[PDB]
């Protein structure tokens, strides 16, 4: 999930745009 | 600036500033 892939460990700009609508 | 942890309001900041007018969807519950 995101807090996982972002917070957790180092968030990419693939990770952050798969959230975009 | 985004490949770093970004946690709390800082994750969704960056979504903000991304995505754009696009908007985007924040769930922390996963
Ligand atoms: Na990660």
């Amino acid at each position: 999930g995101i807090v996982e892939q972002c917070c957790a460990s180092v968030c990419s700009l693939y990770q952050l745009e798969n959230y975009c609508n | 600036f985004v490949n770093q942890h970004l946690c709390g309001s800082h994750l969704v900041e960056a979504l903000y500033l991304v995505c754009g007018e696009r908007g985007f969807f924040y769930t922390p519950k996963a």
